[PDB]
């Protein structure tokens, strides 16, 4: 159960990487 | 437009003052070489091994075969003095040319003579200066061929009888050998060119290099770059600086490993034993000590189940046990007489270990390249007493530091050259920002 | 001493700067 | 012709026992009024079989195959000893000395590592009687000693050992000590194994012999910590004979 | 039932006297005349059923027999303990300084 | 296992070739200011 | 040890190796004369 | 519009969400190899005989590790510096036992980070930037080369490289100190000064800038909405900042050229981390930290201990215990 | 505590005569020991044979005794094994073997007494640390 927990949190972090790069609030100028 | 701290960048298009800087600087190198040798010799004591004595330059001369005899004993120190004095004397000629060209002499050459005048963007002039220097280098590699073959030879740690100066009669010319070294893996057991272990191959290699440098020297004088080269490179003073910095850095990292692993052209009689050598020597020291007491070294099971004194490598060769199982690729003239074709030979070990080999193993084990920065010999926990840092550690560490910083210099100047060559080394033109004309990424 | 000779050399350099700056030379 | 180190290094041939030509079908005769030695005995395993445990009771498990995970580090070699002629004409080899042990670990299906001390230590092996000649039908059978895989100074990952180390689970200071006794008190096993050497090649000119071997011995018991497995080793051998 | 055999041994004469059947060879340095020559011989020829048996080792100079005689009271003999003699541990038991 | 070795030797050669020829295809000219 | 006839110069040679370094120092003396220009 | 030329134009496009480039052509596969082998090994690799003594060390989660204690374990001392790709092993079971995954990961990873660095130069060139950000990154990259490659080369074994695990890291830095007295090595001391110093100036610059933001918002709104991406005027007043810090210390110990200030920010930690990378790299050749063991004694010759000897006692207990089964001889010479 | 003559008084021979060294000799001994010997014997141990140290008690039970200036000076001329049974100049530095151990070449007879004297005084100053090894560092 602890192995499932460590790997699940890691996988959630990798998923958040994906959204934060490809689905970010785009920076716009002035 | 340079500040005082980038002041030598003001020399870039001042061919005359730049010549004086290079030549003054070359005197500094010949000066250190001359003074340092005289410093070393003044301090030398011949009853002591060179490597108990902080010497780096004398070991280089001894290795060319001057001043030494069988087994590395120094016979004559006069060749050491002469080498020092001549380097030192010649630094002043170089000094002289360097200050004259740097101060009084013409600020720029191309007005005084079209031969010695150069422009960095002149691809033919530059490759022709390259070619002259290639031939000079070619000559230099052959001078060592000539020392080895016609003027007394070289110290051969592998000679029978403890090593000796030996004239090299049949240098290796076979390109499968000479150029096979360039194709060997750098990983353990292979060692790339660092594994060269006989003088025939070293002298062979230099016949080859000297010919190739002359070949190529002549090539670059007679040619100009082809379009594929013209479009691939930056053609500027800074960009050529950056290229040579790459090559010096590469070259220094090779030097570092050379002096750390190779005991042929860095003989251990002079420079001390290698790390691997000293680790092997200890297993030898205690194998001798215990077998004399009655131990059957080949049958002694150690705490792990592996042989206490002798185990097998992963491809099966019989090797020394303990942590030194890592060092089984070691090859040394004191050790090789025990090697049979399956690795170390238990009948030779039982029967044929000589006193000189006992001596060598004891010596090298107690002169392992481990020491503090303030020259306390041994592991970090040893007390004061032994004033000793192996010349190998000093030579390996100095050149790693230098190799590293020249690689940084290479990135620095190469990126700057690219940037200057395209017109934005001084920053981004506000009225014309590239990114402002590109579409957004999202 | 060695402090004698190393002082004779250590002074050589700054002496060259001095002499020029006094007698306005191309520094 | 024999090779040099530089020829062999890194090939794995160093881990291989000498072979005899398949013509070598001679016989080597034995003068009971002479004494002989084995100048070199080489044993080279090729197969490691482990005995399984079949849960029930009246089924008896089989020997199953394993994978070697410790590379070309398996051969015994440079073994020597007296080769004797007994009253009745049987021959007895007596191991004196040699590289007579190699640690090995093979891996069973399911990824269990099985470590063992492959060995012929203290090998005493003997033929039938009335030999009079070593032939391609001669069979040695003998037993040897299997000492403990670790010797007495070996420390487990908590610093526990037999001639050295802690005598308790110091990480569990007020834990019930009886349930850890088997893990706290290290024991040094010493068992016996059996071996058969089947000679299939004899070079009467040179006193060299070669053949096949099968030995049985126990695996590592981790200083009494768990029960050992039964191990069967198969391979080839070479031996050179000499007048004393 | 599970005992440490090394610890049990330290409660026999092995823990007070040089054990001719078990003690590492470096203990013969504690008495003069013994190390390395005789020590080599005693260890090679173990085991011994009695302390006196050391005198019957073949090759003993009559001077050697007297250095043993002088020292017999520092010797003893207990059952060979496998854990102390396997591994060549009588030649090197992994203790240096 | 040997098949594997082949596959990796080929993969690597292919990417290194890409790299070398990529930088020989006029790489100084690929900037936003001065192309030559 | 140096040869006998140069014995005299021994303390000079103990100081020579260091002189290349003294040139670096000297460039900073010089720049202090001209006001790091 | 030739096939090769369209390709070359995509590789170097500054329109790709992530820049690729020629250095990226090597970086993407080498880092995907390292990453995929790391994750799989951290989760499931079986135990590895790191020190050649047939004493395997469990590094992975399914074998009873947690996130802190798990590692990819370095390859076996038996291999030393030998190259151990998969195809040199008789099987993957052997390759796993002997630590092959670590060699695969560290080599791919070193290459790919080397190319990360070039990639950083490359995009700066395509965007019309100055080039030297990659020189800043060279200090960590140098540090990674030091503990994964150089230090093993010099000690003879990838088994003395740094494990890829949190506790493995601590093992390696504990044993480093017993064998090299790195605390007493000056290049590590500059590294501390490089890293303590950069943390300090990080906070200084970010506190001083934050202290001199210009009022653009109300107390109901984040001050950050005072700044709009790409606005042309500065968002703080650097003279108010100079005037505060110059009075906190004195005028000339404060900057008021922002270019010199940011170069100083860049250079202090980069240089200090170069040195500590050099320290690990030169201790690879056993040119160890200062040794002041028994340097102070009295008129009779008694040792008078200093803190250096206390450190040595500590170092000794580290020395005599590491790899406790691994040494048959009295000197741990490598 | 200071380097007083009581501490500087060492046996000269087995008959228990004594000899008192100057401070100069003591420091000469300490210099020569570092030059010619510490590489193996730093601390009074023996790096290449730890089973044998320079504690005075070990020297006392060496055959020929070596807990005195004579035995020690002799040992530097003609080393033997601990039981005195075989000469080991082939493999231990000595005047008899200075052909092969060149640092022994320029050691005068007084040098040998300072070395011997240093070895007998040092355990008096440092106690268990001399010959003790790392346990006592
Ligand atoms: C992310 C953003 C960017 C997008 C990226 C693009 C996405 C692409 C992502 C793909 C990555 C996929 C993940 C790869 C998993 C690695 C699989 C592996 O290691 O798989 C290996 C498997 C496993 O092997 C088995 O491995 C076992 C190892 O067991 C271990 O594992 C067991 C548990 O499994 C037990 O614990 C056991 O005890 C333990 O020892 C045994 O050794 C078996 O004998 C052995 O067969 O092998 C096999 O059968 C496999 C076949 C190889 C056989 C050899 C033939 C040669 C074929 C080579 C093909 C090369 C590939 C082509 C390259 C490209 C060319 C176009
Ligand atoms: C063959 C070697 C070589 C050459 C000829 C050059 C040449 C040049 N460099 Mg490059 N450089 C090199 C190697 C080299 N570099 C290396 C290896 C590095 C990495 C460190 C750099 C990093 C570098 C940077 C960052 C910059 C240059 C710049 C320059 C230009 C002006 C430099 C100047 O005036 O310095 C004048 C000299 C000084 C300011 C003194 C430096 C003092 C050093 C750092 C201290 C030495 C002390 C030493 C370590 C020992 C300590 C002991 C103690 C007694 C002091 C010039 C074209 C500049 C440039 O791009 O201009 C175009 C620039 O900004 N260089
Ligand atoms: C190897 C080191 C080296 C060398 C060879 C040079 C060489 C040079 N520099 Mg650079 N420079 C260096 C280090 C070096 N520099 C460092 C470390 C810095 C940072 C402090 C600088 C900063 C710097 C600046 C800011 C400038 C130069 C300039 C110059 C050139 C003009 C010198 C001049 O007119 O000064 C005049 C100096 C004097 C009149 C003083 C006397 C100096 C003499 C030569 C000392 C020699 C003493 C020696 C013992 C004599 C033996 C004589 C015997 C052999 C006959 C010259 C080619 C200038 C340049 O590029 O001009 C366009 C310039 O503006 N340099
Ligand atoms: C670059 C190659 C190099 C190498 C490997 C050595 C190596 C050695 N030298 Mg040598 N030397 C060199 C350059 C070199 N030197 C130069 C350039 C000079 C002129 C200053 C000298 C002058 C010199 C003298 C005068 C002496 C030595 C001595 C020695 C030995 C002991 C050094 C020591 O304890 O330093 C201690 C460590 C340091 C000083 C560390 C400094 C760290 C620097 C400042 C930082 C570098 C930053 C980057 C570039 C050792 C074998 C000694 C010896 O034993 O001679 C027989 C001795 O007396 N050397
Ligand atoms: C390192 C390269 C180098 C380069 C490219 C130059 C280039 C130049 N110098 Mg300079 N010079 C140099 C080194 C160099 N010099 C040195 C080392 C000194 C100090 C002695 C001088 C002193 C000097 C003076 C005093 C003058 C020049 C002048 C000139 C110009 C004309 C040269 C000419 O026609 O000579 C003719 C060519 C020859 C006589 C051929 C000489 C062949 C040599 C001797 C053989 C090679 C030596 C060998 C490689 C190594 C030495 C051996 C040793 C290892 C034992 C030209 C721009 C002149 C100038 O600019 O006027 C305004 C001028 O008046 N030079
Ligand atoms: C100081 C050394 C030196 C330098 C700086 C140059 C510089 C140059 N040469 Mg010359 N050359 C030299 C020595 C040198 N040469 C010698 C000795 C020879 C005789 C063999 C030649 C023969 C030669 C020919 C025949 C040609 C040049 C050309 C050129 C230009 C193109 C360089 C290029 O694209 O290479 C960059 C290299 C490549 C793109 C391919 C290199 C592949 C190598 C082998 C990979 C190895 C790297 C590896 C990681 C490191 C380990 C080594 C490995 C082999 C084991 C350039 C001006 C070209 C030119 O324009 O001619 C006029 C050309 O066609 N040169
Ligand atoms: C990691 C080190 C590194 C990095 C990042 C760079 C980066 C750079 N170099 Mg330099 N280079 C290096 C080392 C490095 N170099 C060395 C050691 C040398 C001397 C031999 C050179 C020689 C050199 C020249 C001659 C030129 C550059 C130039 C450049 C720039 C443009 C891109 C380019 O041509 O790269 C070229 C790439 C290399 C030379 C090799 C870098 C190695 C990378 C990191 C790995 C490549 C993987 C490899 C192909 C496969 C190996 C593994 C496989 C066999 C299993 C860029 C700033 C160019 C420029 O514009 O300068 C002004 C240029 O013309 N470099
Ligand atoms: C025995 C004798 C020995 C002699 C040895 C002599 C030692 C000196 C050698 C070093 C010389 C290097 C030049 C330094 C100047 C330079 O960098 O200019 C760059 C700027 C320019 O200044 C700026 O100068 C500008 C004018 S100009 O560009 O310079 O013309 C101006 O615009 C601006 O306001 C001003 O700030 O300087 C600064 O802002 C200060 C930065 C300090 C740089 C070094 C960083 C320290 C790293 C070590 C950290 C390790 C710890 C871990
Ligand atoms: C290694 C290269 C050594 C050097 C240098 C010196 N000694 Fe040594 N010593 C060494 C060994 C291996 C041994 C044991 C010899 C044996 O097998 O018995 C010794 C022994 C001694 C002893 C006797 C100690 C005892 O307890 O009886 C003495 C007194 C001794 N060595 C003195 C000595 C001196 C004065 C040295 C410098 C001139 C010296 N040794 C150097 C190894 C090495
Ligand atoms: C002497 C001797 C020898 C020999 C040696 C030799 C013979 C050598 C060779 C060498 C060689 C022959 C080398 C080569 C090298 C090369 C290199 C180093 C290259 C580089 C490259 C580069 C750098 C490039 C890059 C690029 C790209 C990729 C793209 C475009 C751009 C550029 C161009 C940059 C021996 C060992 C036997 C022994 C001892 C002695
Ligand atoms: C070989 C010989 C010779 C030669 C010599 C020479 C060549 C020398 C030179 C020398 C030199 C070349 C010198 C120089 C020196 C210098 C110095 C002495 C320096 C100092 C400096 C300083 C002190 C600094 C300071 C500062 C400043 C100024 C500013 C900034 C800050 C500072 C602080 C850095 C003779 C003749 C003797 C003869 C015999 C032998
Ligand atoms: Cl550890
Ligand atoms: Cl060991
Ligand atoms: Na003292």
């Amino acid at each position: 159960m602890e192995t499932i927990t460590y790997v699940f949190i890691f996988a959630c972090i990798i998923a958040l990487f994906f959204f934060a790069i490809f689905f970010r609030e785009p920076p716009r100028i002035t | 437009g340079f500040a005082w701290w980038a002041g030598n960048a003001r020399l870039i298009n001042l061919s005359g003052k730049l010549l004086g800087a290079h030549v003054a600087h070359a005197g500094l190198i010949v000066f250190w070489a001359g003074a340092m040798t005289l410093f070393e010799l003044a301090h030398f004591i011949p009853e002591k091994p060179m490597y108990e004595q902080g010497l780096i330059l004398i070991p280089h001369i001894a290795t060319l075969g001057w001043g030494v005899g069988p087994g590395g004993e120094v016979v004559d120190t006069f060749p050491f003095f002469v080498v020092g004095v001549v380097h030192l004397i010649s630094s002043a000629v170089l000094g002289f040319g360097g200050v004259y060209h740097a101060i009084r002499g013409p600020e720029t050459l191309e007005e005084y003579s079209s031969f010695f005048g150069y422009d960095w963007k002149d691809k033919n002039k530059m490759t022709t200066i390259l070619g002259f220097h290639l031939i000079v280098l070619g000559i230099g590699a052959l001078l060592l061929v000539a020392k080895a073959m016609f003027f007394g030879g070289l110290y051969d740690t592998w000679a029978p009888g403890g090593g000796d100066v030996r004239v090299i009669t049949n240098p290796t010319l076979d390109p499968r050998v000479i150029f096979g070294y360039l194709l060997k893996s750098p990983f353990g057991g292979e060692g790339w060119i660092v594994s060269v272990n006989n003088l025939e191959d070293v002298v062979g290699g230099h016949i080859w290099i000297g010919l190739i440098c002359i070949a190529g020297g002549i090539w670059h004088i007679l040619t100009t770059p082809f379009g594929w080269a013209r479009r691939a490179f930056i053609w500027s003073g800074e960009a050529y600086l950056s290229y040579s910095l790459g090559a010096l850095s590469m070259m220094g990292f090779i030097a570092t490993c050379f002096v750390w692993f190779n005991n042929t052209v860095y003989p251990s009689e002079f420079y001390g034993p290698t790390g691997p050598e000293a680790s092997q020597a200890q297993a030898m020291t205690f194998l001798i000590r215990d077998q004399k007491l009655g131990a059957n070294v080949g049958s002694a099971q150690g705490p792990t189940g592996l042989g206490k004194y002798l185990m097998r490598s992963p491809t099966g060769e019989i090797i020394f046990g303990g942590e030194t199982m890592r060092f089984w690729d070691f090859r040394g003239p004191w050790l090789e007489p025990l090697r049979g074709p399956n690795g170390l030979d238990l009948n030779k070990i039982k029967n044929d270990i000589q006193p000189w080999q006992e001596r060598r193993a004891a010596e090298y084990m107690t002169h392992a390249p481990l020491g503090s920065l303030n020259s306390v010999g041994g592991v970090a926990t040893e007390i004061n007493s032994v004033n000793f840092v192996s010349p190998r550690s000093w030579l390996a560490t100095s050149h790693f530091v230098l190799a590293f910083f020249f690689l940084v210099g290479h990135l620095w100047h190469a990126g700057r050259a690219r940037a200057a060559a395209a017109g934005f080394e001084k920053g981004i033109d506000r009225e014309s920002e590239p990114v402002l004309s590109m579409p957004s990424l999202d | 001493a060695q402090l004698t000779m190393i002082a004779m050399i250590g002074i050589a350099g700054p002496m060259i700067i001095f002499l020029l700056a006094v007698r306005r030379g191309n520094l | 012709q024999t090779l040099t180190y530089d020829d062999i290094v890194g090939t794995g041939l160093a881990n291989k026992c000498p072979t005899l030509d398949d013509t070598a079908r001679g016989a080597y005769p034995i003068d009971s009024s002479q004494t002989y030695r084995i100048a070199r005995l080489c044993l080279q395993p090729t197969t490691f079989l482990v005995k399984e445990e079949p849960k029930n009771k009246r089924q008896e498990a089989e020997f199953v195959p394993t994978k070697l995970v410790t590379r070309e580090t398996t051969s015994l070699d440079q073994i020597q000893g007296e080769l004797k002629v007994n009253s009745d004409g049987s021959l007895t080899f007596v191991e004196e000395d040699g590289i007579d042990f190699q640690p090995v670990t093979v891996q069973m299906a399911g990824g269990e590592r099985i470590p063992l001390l492959f060995t012929v230590k203290n090998l005493v092996a003997s033929t039938q009687p009335n030999v009079t000649s070593i032939t391609t039908s001669t069979d040695f059978k003998g037993e040897f000693n299997v000492p403990s895989y670790r010797t007495a100074n070996f420390l487990d990952p908590k610093g526990r050992g037999l001639a050295s180390g802690y005598d308790s689970a110091i990480a569990l200071p007020q834990a019930k000590e009886e349930e850890l006794a088997r893990a706290n008190v290290k024991r040094f096993s010493l068992t016996k194994g059996q071996i058969s050497l089947n000679v299939a090649k004899v070079d009467g000119r040179t006193g060299e012999i070669a053949g096949t071997f099968e030995s049985e011995q126990l695996s590592d018991d981790d200083m009494g910590a768990h029960e050992p497995h039964e191990v069967k080793i198969q391979g080839v051998f070479y031996a050179s004979i000499e007048p004393a | 039932e599970l005992v440490n055999v090394v610890d049990e041994k330290l409660g026999t004469a092995y823990g007070e006297k040089i054990d001719l059947n078990n003690t590492n060879i470096a203990a013969f340095i504690q008495y003069r005349g013994l190390y390395p020559t005789l020590a080599k011989l005693i260890v090679k020829n173990a085991p011994y059923e009695s302390v006196e048996d050391v005198l019957n080792i073949p090759g003993l100079t009559e001077r050697q027999k007297q250095i043993l005689r002088e020292n017999l009271e520092h010797f003893t003999v207990t059952e060979v303990e496998t854990a102390l003699v396997e591994g060549g541990d009588r030649y090197n038991n992994g203790l240096y300084k | 296992m040997e098949t594997l070795k082949i596959t990796v030797y080929i993969v690597v050669t292919f990417f290194v070739l890409l790299f070398v020829f990529g930088f020989l295809s006029g790489d100084p000219a690929r900037n936003p200011k001065r192309k030559d | 040890k140096l040869p006998e006839a140069y014995a005299i110069f021994d303390p000079l040679v103990d100081v020579l190796p260091v002189i290349p370094v003294l040139f670096l120092a000297l460039a900073f003396v010089w720049q202090a004369a001209v006001g790091f220009r | 519009a030739n096939l090769w030329e369209r390709f070359c134009n995509w590789v170097t496009s500054t329109d790709n969400r992530l820049y690729v480039g020629w250095f990226g052509v090597i970086m993407i596969p080498t880092l995907l190899a390292a990453t995929i082998c790391f994750v799989i090994a951290f989760i499931a690799a079986p135990p590895v005989d790191i020190d050649g003594i047939r004493e395997p060390v469990s590094g992975s989660l399914l074998y009873g590790n947690n996130i802190i204690t798990g590692a990819v374990v370095p390859s076996s001392n038996a291999i030393g510096l030998h190259f151990y790709p998969i195809w040199e092993a008789a099987s993957l079971d052997e390759w796993l036992y002997n630590g092959g995954p670590y060699q695969l990961i560290i080599f791919h990873f070193l290459l790919g980070a080397s190319c990360y660095m070039g990639r950083q130069w490359e995009l700066s060139y395509r965007l019309g930037m100055r080039p030297w950000i990659c020189v800043a990154y060279s200090a960590p990259l140098a540090s990674a080369f030091a503990v994964f490659l150089i230090y093993p080369i010099g000690q003879g074994s990838f088994s003395d490289g740094m494990p890829l695990g949190i506790s493995g890291t601590f093992n390696f830095m504990i044993v480093f100190q017993a064998e090299h007295n790195i605390l007493m090595h000056p290049f590590h001391q500059l590294g501390v000064a490089g890293v303590f110093g950069g943390a300090l100036f990080c906070a200084m610059h970010g506190s001083l800038v934050t202290s001199s933001l210009i009022r653009e918002t109300t107390e109901t709104e984040s001050a950050n909405y005072g700044y709009k991406f790409g606005q042309e005027e500065e968002t703080y007043n650097i003279v108010a900042a100079h005037g505060y810090f110059g009075r906190l210390i004195f005028q000339y110990a404060s900057f008021n050229n922002s270019r010199s200030l940011h170069f100083f920010l860049a250079a202090w930690p980069v240089v200090g981390v170069w040195f500590t990378a050099l320290g690990i790299s030169t201790m690879a050749f056993n040119l160890n930290g200062f040794n002041f063991n028994h340097s102070v004694i009295d008129a009779k010759g008694n040792v008078i201990n200093t803190w250096a000897d206390i450190i040595n006692r500590a170092n000794l207990g580290m020395e005599v215990m590491h790899e406790r089964n691994a040494h048959n001889f009295p000197l741990d010479l490598a | 505590a200071e380097l007083t003559p009581e501490v500087l008084t060492v046996p000269l021979n087995s008959e228990g005569k004594t000899i008192t060294l100057t401070e100069k000799q003591y420091l000469e001994g300490k210099r020569l020991f570092q030059y010619a010997c510490a590489s193996c014997h730093v601390g009074g141990i023996t790096k290449t044979n730890p089973s044998l140290d320079l504690r005075t008690e070990t020297l006392a039970l060496a055959t020929p005794p070596r807990d005195n200036i004579e035995g020690l000076v002799d040992y530097m001329k003609n080393p033997t094994t601990y039981d005195g049974e075989q000469e080991i100049a082939e493999v231990h530095p000595s005047l008899r073997s200075a052909d092969i151990f060149p640092k022994m070449r320029n050691l005068t007879e007084k040098d040998l007494v300072a070395i011997a004297g240093h070895i007998l005084v040092e355990p008096k100053i440092l106690g268990d640390k001399w010959g003790g090894g790392k346990v006592y560092y």
